[PDB]
């Protein structure tokens, strides 16, 4: 799992291998407000749920 | 002209400032930390190591008892004893039969292997930060490698850089530290002279080189087998090869804040922890007043693309007419939206490109492109890869910033709700002043 | 078995423990500190000296204009002056009478001196505490020696002694301090590449046979004088000799707490702040049973004379039953009264001498000897001198708990003021049960 602040991954001998999540989602930002609301959950999951 | 500014301590990311002087036109300097990194500043404690056991050849007095002597041997050790009856290969050792004694002694010394295989036992008080720093100073790339302490003026192209004080004095290592080869640990080894047996440092020396060696192995002596002139003991093994068997992690794989830990000299390098205060001193040789800088007017934005994919993914496109050619400071007006470009040349009428990166879901911004801003609207798209393997460019947002065209919604739900709200309190005050006309 | 206690951190003043263990006779520790250094951890920031102007030959150019490159000297000025017409001895030297120009070059380069006469700029981190002790033990006089950071067990003569850590962490020396030969500055002193003329640090260098060198010394070339051959130049005096022409006083006279300071190492030498704690590990053999140390009976004390003043100005005789012969240890039973000598030999039914130190104006106290206690009673007399050198040795001075004797003076005033008010009291309730118990 890579949280937001990324994630570093030493395998074996290796360089270590780094990641970091970006913003992506299945809904959308700019179309009916269920769909609105899918991709600010999907995005925040923690606080938007607060805000609504 | 002095130009202080904050940077995060993230390395890799550049970060860009406009430098406004009144009666100049605009600078932008881009900044980007290299490689920042804290070295503490090390007493040795001890040095630990491999011990070895020294057994001379044991005495054995035929038809008497033998007695030793103590000695001042690191943990010397004797013992006599009695109604042994050794052979060698030839027969029995000698004529008288169980009136023999055997006078057996060992110690402990640390190994001539101690000058390659140990493990240093060190005090870290406080890491003198370093930066080095790559600087977009007039159209050109500069390096700058200063102490982060705030005490460190590097000079180039006559342009001074103050780097530091840091915010935060944090760094992984603490007080008490155990360096081995390559590997640094964060370990609470036991005091100078108080070791424990089978333990690290059961054997401890000031220096590799030192002759005065504190040991504590429980060297115990036993009774030899019978008919044999070996000399048996029961030791506590090796505490370093015992360590070296369950180090564990090493600080460079369990490092908070993603540090790098290295060694000769001990150092963790890009520690992404705080931010970093940069002050640069400028000379008036690299400002250009605004009347000889280009005048731009009747400019308009359009965003072909813009997707939040942390890799510049926003495009947008500026028609302008420059009084003149020239060269000008491109600059965003906001924090939520960066722009790749520091400056662009320009030259009659004609239109610029620019690479941003953004996290709104509407990149709705302005621009400020020589001395004139510009408004940019843009539908946004989220990126289809869900990983990617370098930092987001973009900076993070707050609450109000990514609300868009949802924003736009709940402006139209509050302005009904809120109506109606508005409405029961005018009926409500209405009622209640018709209400204190019939007294 | 394991003793732990708590000594003041002075120099020269001895401190008397008690170790009590059951079924064993008492044995007392003499403790005193000879000497506690506080090291600091130093980095060097650089180095400090007097600058030498290199002044090169001015060129005299006769029937043409001439003219110089910028170098990349340290602080390399270059100028050339119009209408010179130098003279030599043999007399004029440029035939064009007019037209001619002199070429005037001048740089600044730290002089060979700086490899002795310069000052040191450091930074300081943190004190290593050591401390050597001198301990009373098993009626021999032993010196040990080990850092006072809670750590370096150091046995000697099997006594295992833990020194510190220092109950507070107050050092003389700032963060920034400046060394000279062997006395150091509290100086803020300037950042490195950052100097000023004619101020410490006009021109600093990292390390004394270092190359880089950044000089700032405001060097401004001037026209030369009339027909002479000479170079001109206003220069910034050597900052570094006016500042040692107006050192003040250094560390080593404005220190606190009487802080002596050395270099080469730079130590802090008997700084009296705070407390030290001891831990000892006795050896079981150094403790002898209470059945083979003497036990004294019929024992009584009176005082000769007593004089409350500093170095044991009072002086006891104690008759006891000595039983069997032997010796053991001599306690006070409190802390305003402190014994000289630790350990007394008693045989047969002769009487024994103490001496012993107090703030107290009546010396009220009880001395245990060989497990058995008496009570010494005194009228202690003021001392003649105003003024000793030597530090006071009684524990300290009287609290509002411990007056005199004619302290019996408050006992009657208390009690007649609190019997009056009691009298009074027992009326008052009588005449309130009196008027309650009306009707
Ligand atoms: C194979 O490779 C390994 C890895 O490099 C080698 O190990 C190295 O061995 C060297 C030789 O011993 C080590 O170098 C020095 O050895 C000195 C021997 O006396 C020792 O004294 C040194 O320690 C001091 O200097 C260090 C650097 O300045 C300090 O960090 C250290 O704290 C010591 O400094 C003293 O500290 C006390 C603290 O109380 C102060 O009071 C003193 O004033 C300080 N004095 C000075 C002068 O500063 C140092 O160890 C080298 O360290 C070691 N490698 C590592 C990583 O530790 C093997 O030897 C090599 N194989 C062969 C065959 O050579
Ligand atoms: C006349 O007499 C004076 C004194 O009365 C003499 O001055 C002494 O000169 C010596 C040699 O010049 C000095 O000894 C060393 O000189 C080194 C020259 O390279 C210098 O580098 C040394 O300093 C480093 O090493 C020390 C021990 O290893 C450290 O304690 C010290 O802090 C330095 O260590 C690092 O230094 C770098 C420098 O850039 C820093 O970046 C690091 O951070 C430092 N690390 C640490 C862990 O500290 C050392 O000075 C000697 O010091 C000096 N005397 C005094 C009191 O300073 C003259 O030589 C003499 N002249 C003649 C002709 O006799
Ligand atoms: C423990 O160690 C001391 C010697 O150690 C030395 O002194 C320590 C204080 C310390 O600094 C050490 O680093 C240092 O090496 C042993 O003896 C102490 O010193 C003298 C030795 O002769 C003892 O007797 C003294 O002798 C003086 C000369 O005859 C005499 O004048 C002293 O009495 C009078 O002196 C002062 C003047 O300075 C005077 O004003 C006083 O009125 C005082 O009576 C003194 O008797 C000391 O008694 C010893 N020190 C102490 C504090 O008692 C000591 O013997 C040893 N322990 C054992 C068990 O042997
Ligand atoms: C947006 O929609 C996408 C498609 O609807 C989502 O992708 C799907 O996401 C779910 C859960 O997030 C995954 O379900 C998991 O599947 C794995 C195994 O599947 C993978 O491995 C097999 C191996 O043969 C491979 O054939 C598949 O194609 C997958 O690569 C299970 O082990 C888990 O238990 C779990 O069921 C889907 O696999 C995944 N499908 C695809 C095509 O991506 C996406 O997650 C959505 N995004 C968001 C933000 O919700
Ligand atoms: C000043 O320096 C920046 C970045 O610093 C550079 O980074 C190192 C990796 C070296 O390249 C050093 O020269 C220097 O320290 C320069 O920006 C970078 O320019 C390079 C090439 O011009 C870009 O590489 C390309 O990136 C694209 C991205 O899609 C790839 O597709 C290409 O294949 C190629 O790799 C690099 O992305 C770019 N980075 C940033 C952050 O802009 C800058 O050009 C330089 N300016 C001057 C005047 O020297
Ligand atoms: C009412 C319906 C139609 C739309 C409401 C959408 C709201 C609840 C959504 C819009 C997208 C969301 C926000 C977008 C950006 C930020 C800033 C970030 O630092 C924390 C999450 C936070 C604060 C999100 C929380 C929830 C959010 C505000």
């Amino acid at each position: 799992t890579v949280p937001t602040e990324g994630l570093e991954v030493t395998w074996g001998n290796n360089e270590p291998y780094k990641y970091w999540p970006q913003l992506s989602t299945n809904g959308t930002a700019h179309g009916h407000p269920h769909e609105i609301i899918l991709y600010y959950y999907e995005l925040y999951p923690t606080m938007t749920v607060v805000v609504v | 002209y002095e130009h202080v500014t904050v940077i995060p301590n993230t390395v890799g990311v550049p970060y860009k400032t406009l430098v406004n002087r009144p009666g100049y036109s605009p600078m932008v300097l881009e900044m980007e930390l290299l490689s920042v990194t804290l070295e503490p500043t090390l007493s040795l404690d001890y040095i630990t190591c491999e011990y070895k056991t020294v057994i001379p050849s044991p005495y054995v007095k035929c038809c008497g008892t033998a007695e030793c002597k103590d000695k001042n041997l690191p943990d010397y050790s004797c013992k006599v004893f009695t109604g042994v009856y050794p052979f060698m290969w030839g027969g029995a050792y000698c004529f008288c039969d169980a009136e023999n004694t055997q006078l057996s002694e060992a110690h402990v010394e640390k190994s001539e292997s101690c000058k390659t295989e140990f493990a240093s036992a060190y005090r870290a008080h406080t890491a003198s930060a370093s930066a080095k720093l790559r600087v977009l100073y007039q159209g050109n790339n500069i390096t700058v490698t200063a102490y982060a302490n705030g005490d460190h003026a590097v000079t180039v192209k006559d342009a001074k850089f103050i780097v530091g004080p840091m915010s935060s004095a944090w760094t992984p290592f603490d007080n008490k530290i155990v360096v081995y080869k390559g590997d640094v640990y964060n370990m609470d080894y036991p005091p100078f002279g108080a070791g424990r047996p089978g333990q690290f440092g059961d054997i401890q020396s000031r220096t590799p080189e030192s002759k005065d060696v504190y040991a504590n192995t429980q060297l115990v002596l036993q009774r030899p087998a019978a008919g044999t002139v070996h000399v048996p003991y029961s030791q506590a093994p090796s505490g370093f090869k015992y360590w070296l068997k369950e180090r564990g992690a090493s600080l460079q794989h369990t490092a908070p804040f993603g540090c790098q830990i290295a060694t000769n000299p001990v150092r963790a390098v890009n520690c992404a922890v705080g931010n970093m205060p940069i002050s640069i001193d400028i000379p008036e040789a690299a400002f250009t007043r605004v009347v000889d800088a280009p005048s731009l007017t009747d400019m308009s934005c359009e965003v072909p693309a813009c997707t939040h994919s942390s890799d510049f993914g926003g495009v947008a496109v500026i028609k302008y007419a420059a009084s003149k050619k020239g060269k000008c400071a491109v600059h965003s007006m906001t924090n939520a939206v960066t722009i790749r470009e520091a400056e662009i040349e320009v030259e009659g009428n004609s239109q610029l490109q620019i690479s941003f990166s953004t996290a709104l879901a509407s990149a709705e911004f302005r621009v400020q492109v020589c001395s004139t801003q510009v408004h940019c609207a843009a539908e946004c798209h989220p990126p289809k890869d869900h990983i990617v393997n370098y930092p987001a460019s973009h900076t993070t947002l707050g609450v109000q910033d990514i609300s868009a065209t949802a924003m736009s919604w709940v402006q139209k739900i509050t302005g009904g709700v809120g109506l109606v709200v508005a409405v029961a309190a005018l009926i409500l005050i209405v009622v209640l002043c018709v209400s204190f006309s019939r007294h």
